[PDB]
């Protein structure tokens, strides 16, 4: 029954991850809205590269997690 | 030192002569100031030379641009801001042809429809100027069809023999692009291996690798199931050149029409688009597809008048309206223009020019563009079109196959101090090899459903 | 009630007659127990009927299986466990043809290479039995070529007229699959719209939507760039049928060879693969590609002996070795078999059968398979091949285009109590419409680079 | 300067997310290794459907985040 206990932990970790992802998107939106009301661009290319780079410790899938977080924050491009 | 050519044809239909003469009697901005007698001698040489393009290719382009107008293809237009005789060499031409092909396969995958490829090539040798005297106190450089880039007075005098040098450079370049497009450069699998080398070596490659890999799987899939045209364009600016290169042929209705055979398509710039001027009137007499640049002082009402003068027969794709508002202005200024034109019943191509509304002088003394502003205008352009339900038809971009240091930003994060490295443009800053590819990838994302 | 057929051809080459006679004089397991005189009369009828397949199609299959063997294509083999005369109808056949086409386009995209499609169809009418008396005390049902499914003694008697009924049902079915594969069912875009309806309506669709969308973009891309064969197979079990359907034709060397024209390819099962038996010897005399099922008592040494007897001329793709170890045994038992065979220099196709090593009786009294065990054996099969550097060549699966309730699990999460809903198989449990599609998607992920 | 402050927060949220993702993968591995030593399968289809379903509140990209977490835990298929 170590599996139930370990799955019990994964459930917590998923509730924790989900909540920090929802948070990050709301903050990401507020940075975008402030910059745009002040006459600035929607996206900042160099900053998105920093975000991608800091998930590289996860391996090949790290950049795809970062890109997915960027989409939740500033939306899909051309929409 | 000099080639020597001696001077010592059937008449146009009476109505085409009358209309051409009338177009050319209208006032024309931004023309060279050389003598009429010398211009006439040079035009007589050009009137008998083999053309750069042929009518059947122009009729075929029109059919492909009609699909773009109807929402079933996408237009990619790009190349040097200013072509120079100096860089009209095999490596430079091949580098630009390859860049355009690389961007096109990426855009085709993203758009899920054909991409029509129009190069700024084989003729982009003339530019307009707001000032006739530049920052060094010299007469302004107006492109190699008019005068020399060299910062001295003798070089800057307007020289009509450059009409013929321009033709010679245009023919030679076009010959090579035809050769290159039926060669191994054609192959979609070779073209996309270059993009994957770009992904592997670019500092921002992780941004683009998923999409590059997905494209590669689309290409391999196509092959697992058992499974190039580049058009020439330039700004029609110098009327002595464009008139010398007119030729009569039967058009898309079987009646004789005048084709400008210096290119496949031409556009009319911001400073020469006077509604009652010679450039707009000249565009009305030729059978080629045409484009007009529209800046931030465009009204919805003037846009419609261009459409009604230039597309009088309601031919989808005959007219392109090229938006260049600035990234901070496009979202507000474009929608009213698009709504008013859509309501006429005409089907124009809407094309984004994210370059010319976004230029600024750096502290190091170089005119430059920021990548984020270029991307933001294309993005805003797509948003305007999503909201109205209209087709974002294409992009008009200035690029090079060389690793220049001209536009700020990108994966390389080019700075003001790096701009001195090799700022090689004869005029406006080009997106280099890497930055052009980046934009194609970003725009391909914008095109996704 | 009964069709009536009266009984009242050129000789084989002397060496082929000698070899055929010798193969058939060897002992044969699992044969029907009907009289020899009645069997002979039925075989005489079948000796003059139009064949189900033709030699040129078998030679073409061989060329395609050679590519699979060399690591440049993938084999998908699937269909009903047992075909019945009862369900040999247009909707049932169309449902299976469509399922195979749906799975194939998914696998092609994942593998980035061609997928060869072999249906268990137009002949899968016979099965072996470990017990001659079943759980109801009746003589065992051995497939519609031998006796009836109905639980009564009269129905279970072995009936030689079923050889001819089997042929008639095989011809009719094959006629329809030929028709269906040159119809609109062919179109890859139509086939993949069904997969996207599956994604939209399946409870586990979110698991598969990204991949379905990526495939759809590959198909649209292919179309933006300007851009069906299903083979028949069954277990060669009943030697009276297979011998009656032999025909002489010039083979891939221009010399007369014997082709079994009851199908394109056949396999020899676990209970009839005696190395000195009639089935293996019969397989040695025919020109068709052949397969042998290998279970958990297979030794590396016996596997090589099959290869050397069945592929004596070293013809890539002539022999398929079909692994069915059980999901818990495949990782340990397969590697030694693969290493020993690779070392002979022969190029067999390695095919996974994830079904037959993983069957269990449910508490509700139905023989059933769990989806997770089926997926786990295919997965372990891929792991064995990655580690050795060899080619995972295909899968051999039992499926239906109907929403049956036969295998436990999947997106629907079929339970023991749900198995009674419509358990329709005449023999082993089939993966339904949804579960077959799920496995194709999962295996396509396994195939990705 | 609300942008620097807000970006300062996103940095924290990314360090937080990264660390919970690394954790989840290690726990996911331990559940897989226990089940396999005991004669069980590598993957459990119904459980992966639960994991996908509980990121659905993020919208369309939710399932792709879950699938990415599953890959970090039990690896890519057929490898
Ligand atoms: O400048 C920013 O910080 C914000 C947040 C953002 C993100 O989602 O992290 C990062 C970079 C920008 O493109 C967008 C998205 O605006
Ligand atoms: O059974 C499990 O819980 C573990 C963890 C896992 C996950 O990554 O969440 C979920 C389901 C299974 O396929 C794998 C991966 O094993
Ligand atoms: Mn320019
Ligand atoms: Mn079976």
């Amino acid at each position: 029954p170590e599996i139930d206990t370990l799955r019990e932990e994964i459930d917590r970790l998923d509730a924790e991850i989900l909540a920090l992802v929802k948070r990050r998107a709301e903050v990401s939106k507020a940075i975008g809205k402030a910059r745009m009301a002040s006459g600035g661009t929607r996206l900042v290319h160099s900053r998105e590269m920093k975000v991608i780079e800091r998930y590289s410790e996860l391996g090949p899938d790290g950049k795809d997690l970062a890109i997915l977080l960027l989409r939740l924050g500033r939306g899909r491009l051309g929409h | 030192w000099t080639v020597d050519i001696p001077i010592d044809l059937p008449p146009l239909p009476t109505d085409l002569r009358t209309r051409l003469d009338a177009a050319l009697a209208k006032p024309a901005a931004q023309q060279p100031t050389w003598p009429a007698d010398q211009a006439l001698a040079m035009r007589t040489v050009l009137e008998s030379v083999p053309p750069v393009t042929v009518p059947s290719e122009i009729v075929r382009l029109q059919e492909q641009l009609a699909q773009v107008a109807k929402g079933e293809a996408f237009l990619l237009q790009g190349g040097d801001c200013a072509e120079t005789f100096m860089d009209n060499t095999e490596p430079h031409i091949r580098g630009n042809v390859r860049a355009l092909l690389q961007m096109a396969v990426v855009l085709t995958y993203g758009a899920s429809m054909p991409v029509v490829k129009v190069a700024r090539i084989a003729g982009q040798y003339a530019k307009p100027r707001s000032a006739d005297i530049d920052a060094l106190g010299l007469r302004s450089y107006r492109g190699d069809m008019i005068n020399g880039f060299a910062p001295d007075a003798a070089a800057r005098e307007h020289d009509p023999s450059r009409l013929v040098r321009a033709y010679a450079n245009a023919s030679a370049a076009m010959n090579l692009v035809r050769a290159l497009t039926s060669s191994g450069l054609a192959s979609l699998h070779l073209v996309h291996d270059w993009n994957r080398e770009f992904v592997r070596t670019s500092p921002a490659g992780a941004r683009y690798e998923a999409l590059a890999t997905e494209i590669d799987r689309g290409l391999r899939f196509m092959s697992a199931c058992g499974v190039a045209e580049i058009y020439a364009s330039h700004e029609a600016l110098v009327l002595d050149y464009e008139r010398a290169m007119l030729r009569l042929s039967d058009g898309d209705d079987g009646e004789p029409q005048l084709f400008d055979l210096s290119a496949h398509t031409v556009w009319i710039g911001e400073r020469t688009r006077q509604i009652d001027g010679a450039h707009i009137a000249f565009a009305q007499v030729i059978a080629n597809p045409v484009g007009v640049k529209l800046g931030p002082n465009m009204t919805p009402e003037l846009a419609v008048e261009y459409v009604e003068r230039l597309d009088p027969h309601n031919k989808p794709g005959r007219l392109t309206l090229v938006s260049r508002m600035g990234n901070h202005k496009v979202r507000d200024l474009l929608p009213p223009i698009v709504e008013k034109v859509q309501a006429t019943g005409h089907q124009v191509i809407w094309q984004c020019d994210p370059m010319h509304g976004n230029t600024h002088e750096s502290s190091t003394g170089f005119k430059t563009r920021h990548f984020d502003r270029i991307v933001d205008e294309v993005q805003g352009f797509f948003e305007v079109h999503r909201a109205l339900g209209t087709h974002p038809g294409g992009i008009h971009v200035e690029i090079t196959g060389e690793n220049v240091t001209e536009c700020l930003g990108g994966a390389q994060d080019i700075s003001e101090t790096d701009l001195a490295g090799r700022y090689e443009t004869a005029c406006d800053p080009r997106l280099n090899t890497q930055q052009s590819l980046e934009l194609a990838f970003l725009v391909a994302e914008m095109l996704r459903d």
